[PDB]
RNA sequence: AGAGCGCAAGGGUAGAAGGGGGCCUGACUGCGAGGCCUGCAAGCCGAGCAGGGGCGAAAGCCGGGCCUAGUGAACCGGUGGU
RNA sequence: UCCCCCGUGCCCAUAGCGGCGUGGAACCACCCGUUCCCAUUCCGAACACGGAAGUGAAACGCGCCAGCGCCGAUGGUACUGGGCGGGCGACCGCCUGGGAGAGUAGGUCGGUGCGGGGG
């Protein structure tokens, strides 16, 4: 990344504006509750995803973490976090889209996508495509 | 350009707006807050002769008749874009001399 | 297709979605009425019907206007649609998004490659009476790192690009399995 | 650490409203830097303090591209 | 002093040519020349204040004029140079005094030029104006060999009421400019 | 620096600030005293 | 005052410009 | 207007507060209607009046710097004056 | 009263950017000239003065077009004064009054005072 050191923890309110629309790929990885997603968490996703389906096709990550996470050495009150311990994390609220795949079966993905389910803290909901977008 | 022009607008009352053409040399008297002008005395588009500076001076004379009969005398001149040495100096330099 | 539309007026908008009616809207360059589908029909409906085919509306009033959905607004917080806007037709040009069929084997999916997809739809002006199903996309020179733009679509008559005349169609990316997993795992 | 810092509040910010009475040099609103354009019957000092020249009441004109300005209009 | 070949050159020769390869409708479309600048960059005088003076001196001759001066002002660290202080030399020349420079350029300045090949005919703004590079500058009638400290170079530009380069190209060439076809 | 300026012919100082080694030797600016108006004050 | 161009190849043009004696060579005549 | 505005950050600003010249030293004295702020003390803005003066043809501006930091009650003592 | 101009104040991009067209009788500009008042760190580009002739090309004035810019409903949300309910909790839901942003429909090459010159 690249811009400052610490940042404030922050509520995570309502699931507005955390959630969104297949806007990519066939079938999506939607959240059904809050949480701060961690680096690893995401990673953890994304290699079970691939190592699923071998040479598999695309796989887009819709969110990503940018809240530096603090975290205290084991003492007491002097000065705010040295945080960083987990990394960052992506304020993910409920509706959110995480992960969509794209360019192969519909097997493959209900596996795969169900696979990263777990991966995360989450619980968590399938979507197909439908043909929900905006026009005419 | 018109920096001039915001100064004295926010001076008082009764502008002088000299506008003067390459050949002409009109001026107004306008009130601002309302947007109204009193003595018009143009130049070449009103009656005078052809001699810009001597003309101007002649104007100048004319709104000051107009003028005096109004019971107006606040001298709110209006530089306009204008550098005051010749054309314009006549102006209210005659309209100041009565 | 068809719908089953009905007039509204002071039905209130949350306790109507209760019942089963999805609340929604008419309106033109002259027209602006409140209406309200049904769920379940609407749905089965606008399944297939989607914003790129027409749909007239059987109003009580027995009138049958050529409507099509303008804009939707999908609920957060687990997708279900919300309200629906219907924009109705005339005679005069209008612009919407049109399908895209993208038909054949390009050469990417050969050497192993992924189905990029970018416009999978586009938004055209056209008159009312072109009804388009959908527009023939010859991918299949494509091969991998290659890419389609809108500068090279086959355009049916009566019908023009209503877009920027060089966005993008449709690309062909790689897989990603093995190779960049014990690289990237290391080079990071 | 090193960071508990910080001057002392400046209270600045609109002093006086539209339709209230003002005596004859009342800062009627101190402020930053131009957030409000003088008017009539109105100055301002070398901090931007927009205050009366008169007395009467002050009132608000937006005028978007010039900005926002504050006068007194006299009465007695 | 109004009066000179290139004076009448434009007019009984130029102007109705170019009412030929074009066709105007105006006498005030036609492409006229009315403004000749010339330039000097100056790193090197940041020094010495006297080598300046040579160079706007020298300039004042050629140029058969006024000289000026123009300092710089984001400037170099890497080359000695910070804020409003060095110098860079220029003089802006119109009227007659435009058209006896051009005289001692066509007619002494560019024959007399190292191994003169002609003017390179991209070096149009693409627009109707024209920018040229010099080297030295005792090129000039009037400047003596036995006096030149350094071959202080410069370069000048000229403009036109042209907007194509193609009625400037004409139009330059008209005027007798020896383009490196 | 701490300046303090004086008049001429007469008793009477005024707040000022000179300049060390910056471009500054002598102060010879005009002035106001309270006896008479308007005369001429050196630094001393 | 009318600058003759003195440009040794055969040349001689009134011109305008300081010193009407200018010592030249290689003009537009050669 | 993303520059510049001596320096932090911010608000403000080219219809100048920014860049450049000409004349000049209001980085004046004697005051102060009325206010902002405020526990006290302190800090802040200030029209206008009298004196004498500067720049401008003039209406007019000037009681230091675009503004918000750049500081220290009282005591004791130093130097110059009525 | 009606129409075209010239000066100027109000509304503050629905006035603008760009494209095409048009006006020189009047008005304005460009323009002729640089002796006088005056001027450019260099130039009569700009300020300035005296003025034939030529032009409406540039500039400005007036029209038309919507591609950019700008303005922009309605419906429905999000959020939320006040009231309250469920669950163990991170949180979710209803009643009453208020209600955006974004997006869709759509609008837009300006209204307008006062004085003056001209038929
Ligand atoms: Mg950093
Ligand atoms: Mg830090
Ligand atoms: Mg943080
Ligand atoms: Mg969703
Ligand atoms: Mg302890
Ligand atoms: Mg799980
Ligand atoms: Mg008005
Ligand atoms: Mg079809
Ligand atoms: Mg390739
Ligand atoms: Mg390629
Ligand atoms: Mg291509
Ligand atoms: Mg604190
Ligand atoms: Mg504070
Ligand atoms: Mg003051
Ligand atoms: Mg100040
Ligand atoms: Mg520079
Ligand atoms: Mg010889
Ligand atoms: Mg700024
Ligand atoms: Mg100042
Ligand atoms: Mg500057
Ligand atoms: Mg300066
Ligand atoms: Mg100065
Ligand atoms: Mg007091
Ligand atoms: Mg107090
Ligand atoms: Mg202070
Ligand atoms: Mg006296
Ligand atoms: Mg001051
Ligand atoms: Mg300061
Ligand atoms: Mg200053
Ligand atoms: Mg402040
Ligand atoms: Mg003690
Ligand atoms: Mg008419
Ligand atoms: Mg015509
Ligand atoms: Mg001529
Ligand atoms: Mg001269
Ligand atoms: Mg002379
Ligand atoms: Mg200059
Ligand atoms: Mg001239
Ligand atoms: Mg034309
Ligand atoms: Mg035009
Ligand atoms: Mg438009
Ligand atoms: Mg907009
Ligand atoms: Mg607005
Ligand atoms: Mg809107
Ligand atoms: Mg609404
Ligand atoms: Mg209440
Ligand atoms: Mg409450
Ligand atoms: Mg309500
Ligand atoms: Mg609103
Ligand atoms: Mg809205
Ligand atoms: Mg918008
Ligand atoms: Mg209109
Ligand atoms: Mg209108
Ligand atoms: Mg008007
Ligand atoms: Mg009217
Ligand atoms: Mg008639
Ligand atoms: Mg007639």
């Amino acid at each position: 990344r690249m811009k400052y050191r610490k940042q404030q923890r922050g509520r995570l309110k309502g699931a507005t504006k955390g959630g969104d629309y297949v806007a990519f790929g066939d079938f999506g990885l939607v959240a059904l509750e809050p949480a701060w997603i961690t680096a690893q968490q995401i990673e953890a996703a994304r290699v079970a995803m691939v190592r699923h389906f071998r040479r598999g096709g695309k796989i887009f990550i819709r969110i990503f973490p940018d809240k530096p996470y603090t975290k205290k050495p084991l003492e007491v009150r002097m000065g705010k976090g040295k945080g960083n311990v987990e990394g960052y994390v992506a304020v993910v609220k409920p509706g959110r889209v995480m992960f969509e795949v794209a360019g192969v079966t519909e097997e493959q993905a209900m596996e795969a996508l169900r696979i990263a389910g777990h991966k995360l803290p989450i619980k968590t909901k399938i979507v197909r495509r439908d043909a929900y977008d905006e026009a005419q | 350009k018109f920096r001039v022009r915001n100064r004295i607008k926010r001076t008082g009352r009764l502008r002088l707006s000299v506008f003067r053409s390459l050949k002409h040399i009109y001026a107004q008297i306008i009130d601002d807050e309302k947007g109204v002008t009193l003595v018009s005395a143009s130049s070449l588009a009103l009656k005078l002769k052809g001699n810009k500076t001597e003309v101007a001076r002649q104007v100048g004379r004319a709104l000051a008749e107009k003028a005096l009969a109004l019971g107006i005398k606040q001298v709110a001149f209006d530089r306009g874009p204008y550098k005051y040495h010749g054309r314009v100096k006549a102006l209210a330099e005659g309209a100041r001399e009565g | 297709y068809r719908l089953k539309a009905y007039y509204r007026e002071g039905e209130k908008p949350s306790a109507l979605r209760r019942a089963g009616k999805l609340p929604g809207v008419m309106y033109n360059r002259h027209l602006n009425r409140k209406v309200y589908v049904d769920l379940v029909e609407f749905d089965k409906v606008f399944r297939q019907a989607s914003i790129h085919h027409v749909i007239v509306l059987e109003l009580p009033d027995g009138q049958s206007l050529p409507t099509l959905v303008r804009q939707v607004n999908l609920d957060k917080r687990r997708r279900r649609p919300e309200h629906v806007d219907f924009f109705v037709l005339s005679d005069e040009p209008v612009e919407m998004y049109v399908p895209l069929r993208f038909v054949g084997t390009p050469a990417g999916v050969r050497a192993g490659g992924v189905l990029q997809e970018i416009h999978r739809d586009i938004l055209v002006k056209v008159s009312p009476r072109n009804i388009p199903e959908f527009i023939e996309v010859d991918v299949s020179g494509l091969e991998i790192g290659d890419s389609l733009h809108a500068s090279d679509l086959k355009l049916p008559p009566g019908v023009e690009l209503a877009v920027s005349p060089e966005e993008t169609i449709a690309a062909v990316v790689p897989p990603e399995d093995v190779e960049k997993l014990a690289e990237e795992a290391a080079a990071e | 650490t090193k960071n508990g810092r910080d001057s002392q509040a400046k209270r600045l910010g609109v002093k006086r409203y539209e339709g209230q009475v003002v005596r004859a040099g009342n800062i009627l609103v101190r402020q930053r830097g131009t957030r409000f354009k003088p008017g009539k019957n109105v100055g301002m000092g070398r901090d931007f303090t927009l205050f009366a020249l008169v007395d009467g009441v002050v009132e608000f004109q937006d005028r978007g591209r010039l900005g926002r300005y504050v006068h007194v209009r006299p009465l007695a | 002093p109004l009066d000179l070949a290139l004076k009448r050159k434009y007019y009984e020769e130029v102007r109705p040519e170019l009412i030929r390869r074009f066709g105007y409708q105006n006498v005030w479309e036609v492409p006229r020349l009315e403004k000749v600048v010339i330039n000097q960059g100056l790193g090197e005088a940041k020094e010495d204040a006297r080598i300046l003076e040579k160079a706007a001196q020298e300039l004042a001759l050629i140029t058969g004029q006024k000289p000026a001066v123009t300092r710089a002002k984001k400037s170099i660290s890497n080359f000695k140079l910070r804020k409003g202080m060095p110098i860079g030399l220029r003089v802006t020349l119109r009227r007659d005094r435009m058209w006896i420079f051009l005289e001692k350029l066509l007619n002494v300045a560019l024959p007399r030029i190292r191994d003169f090949r002609g003017l390179n005919p991209n070096s149009f703004d693409g627009r109707g104006n024209y920018n040229l590079g010099l080297r030295e500058q005792l090129i000039f009638p009037e400047i003596t060999y036995d006096m030149v400290d350094a071959l202080r170079g410069m370069d000048i530009a000229v403009v036109t009421t042209a907007e194509t380069d193609e009625e400037a190209r004409a139009l330059l060439e008209l005027l007798g400019f020896p383009f490196r076809k | 620096l701490l300046l303090e300026c004086t008049e001429c012919k007469r008793r009477n100082y005024a707040t000022e600030k000179n300049k060390r080694n910056t471009p500054n030797k002598l102060e010879l600016r005009k002035y106001c005293p309270w006896c008479r108006k308007h005369t001429v004050h050196r630094e001393v | 005052v009318p600058a003759r161009i003195i440009c040794g190849c055969g040349n001689v043009i009134e011109t305008y410009s300081t010193k009407p004696e200018i010592y030249v060579e290689v003009c537009s005549k050669c």
